[PDB]
DNA sequence: TGATGAGTACCAT
DNA sequence: GGTACTCATCA
């Protein structure tokens, strides 16, 4: 379900 | 690309703007986001438009006047009713204008009458906007009054959307589209105060999903141990043949660290006393880039995504109210465990959850990746994750989809190893009552081997529009 | 429960 | 150019 992210 | 993607991206858009306004306490932030909206040219809809907006399906709930400027529904956020001035005239040059295209009845006028399929809906003016709300004088066929006489006289159908109180513990009101209706007729009258009124009568056109009005299957009362301060019941509709979740399966609401999984040292925190406001005094705002990642709205939400969120942590001097612990907090929304039709266990809400809310933590037995099925997420913001096969919280229950209304972020605060963050599910938009919560899992496309070379693949039923069709 | 609120729509004391 | 108009929103 690993992924993501928004600096 | 798709219509329903842009208008989502759109209201996330909106959101963001609206709650750095708020952040920012200046007055009706709600209306002051718009006007950001305005200045960066992202009104996904700047020009007037008859009938519907792709994208924009009939039942759309909308959680402002706001909202709807911001998408370009609505353009403006008080009046009633918007229509096509002149200035489309040689656009429509079939057609006299003004043209009206969207009306809203929010039951401030005392003329409306609310028949569902059936509407009167007063024209504008002559209405005491405070006070008793009355009509205090006549009111002219002109401007909107004039605007939905020219659809009666041209069959241009109007988009017609309800204000609805809500009793929500953030939500205070909701608008709902309904529909396009015709104007089938008008005249003027006295209205109950004595004054004159324009009334239009408005009947929903045909070809629409039915206008809507508004313990079962139920397999454990509780999912959590009473551990949650709300309870997560659990049903299944789907099989007689009811086992609960919860079999082969503990309810915690802390993680558990294995053995031969390193913890980190503790960060040093802040020193502020109570709650933690000044950027300029608290350490951890710093960590942040200088500035508080959560605004004190709702009890808390998460203004935008980040690569990380730096919380207020045990060494802080704050107190368990600090915004900066937003994610830290107590569950805050009645949520239900359900079984689906073909994806196993999910879950919903019961009342409305405001974009930036966090959801929850993803709770359950870090491990390590080396020395490990279906409820592993790997922290990646890779050498660690969270197994939540045999124990965890609610998080495991939650689906995957391809147009998620959840996000995952990572937050750090009882250390500064990111290989070791928090998982925090927090809401991307706003979502309405018995709406499935659901997160994109992010598999790439033939992502696991068995392997003869053997791709060993899974179906996607998130039934979004634009599926992909593969988990992996 | 008052007082703002801001973008137009159309007029041009 | 100016300003009456306006079915919100919140303390
Ligand atoms: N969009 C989807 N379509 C089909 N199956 C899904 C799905 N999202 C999640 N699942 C199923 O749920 C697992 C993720 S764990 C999510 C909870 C699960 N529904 C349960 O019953 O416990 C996956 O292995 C997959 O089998
Ligand atoms: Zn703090
Ligand atoms: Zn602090
Ligand atoms: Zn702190
Ligand atoms: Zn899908």
């Amino acid at each position: 379900k690993s992924t993501g992210g928004k600096a | 690309l798709e219509p329903h993607l842009k208008v989502t991206k759109c209201l996330r858009l909106f959101n963001k703007q609206y709650l750095l306004c708020v952040q920012a306490k200046l007055s009706r932030p709600d209306l002051k986001g718009v006007t950001e909206m305005i200045k960066a040219k992202a009104i996904l809809y700047p020009r007037k438009i008859i009938g519907d907006l792709p994208g924009i399906d009939v039942g759309h709930r909308f959680f402002s006047r706001a909202e709807m400027c911001a998408v370009g529904f609505h353009n403006h956020w008080l009046n009633g009713i918007d229509y096509m001035s002149m200035e489309y005239e040689k656009e429509y040059s079939n057609y006299k204008l003004p043209l009206a295209v969207s009306i809203v009845m929010s039951g401030q006028y005392e003329d409306d009458l609310d028949n569902a399929d059936t509407v009167t809906y007063t024209g504008q003016g002559g209405h005491n906007l405070t006070g008793n709300k009355r009509q205090i004088k006549d009111q002219l066929l002109e401007r909107g009054n004039l605007a939905l006489k020219h659809c009666c006289e041209y069959n241009v159908p109007v988009r017609v959307t309800r204000g609805h109180n809500c009793k929500s513990s953030y939500t205070k009101r909701v608008y709902t589209y309904d529909g396009l209706y015709k104007v089938e007729k008008f005249w003027a009258q006295k209205g109950v105060s004595g004054f004159t009124v324009y009334k239009y009568r408005l009947k929903r056109l045909e070809g629409q999903p039915e206008l809507t009005t508004d313990i079962e299957g139920l397999v454990c009362e509780d999912i959590s141990g009473g551990l949650e301060f709300k309870g997560i019941p659990a049903t299944n509709r789907v099989d007689d043949s009811p086992v609960s979740p919860t079999s082969g399966f503990t309810y915690i609401k802390s993680l558990i660290i294995e053995p031969n999984v390193i913890i980190p040292k503790s960060s040093t925190g802040c020193n502020c006393r109570g709650s933690c406001t000044d950027s300029k005094k608290c350490a951890c705002a710093k960590l942040n880039g200088g500035n508080f990642p959560y605004v004190d709205l709702n009890d808390g939400r998460l203004i935008e995504s980040r690569d990380v969120v730096f919380e207020c942590g045990p060494h802080c001097g704050c107190g368990p109210k600090c915004v900066n612990r937003t994610s830290q907090k107590r569950l805050r929304f009645n949520l239900e465990v359900f079984r689906s039709a073909k994806k196993g266990w999910a879950v919903r809400s019961w009342e409305y959850i405001p974009a930036g809310s966090p959801v929850c933590e993803y709770i359950g037995v870090v491990r390590r990746t080396a020395d490990v099925n279906e409820y592993i997420f790997e922290i990646d913001c890779p050498e660690f994750c969270i197994d939540a096969g045999s124990t965890g919280n609610f998080a495991r229950f939650i689906n995957h989809s391809c147009e998620p209304n959840l996000f995952v972020q990572c937050v750090l605060s009882s250390h500064q190893d990111i290989r070791l963050a928090r998982v925090v599910l927090f809401a991307a938009d706003n979502i309405s009552p018995m709406q499935e919560l659901t997160y994109d899992y992010g598999y790439a496309l033939d992502s696991v081997h068995g392997p003869d070379g053997k791709v060993k693949q899974l179906a996607c039923y998130c039934g979004a529009l634009n599926c992909r069709k593969r988990l992996y």
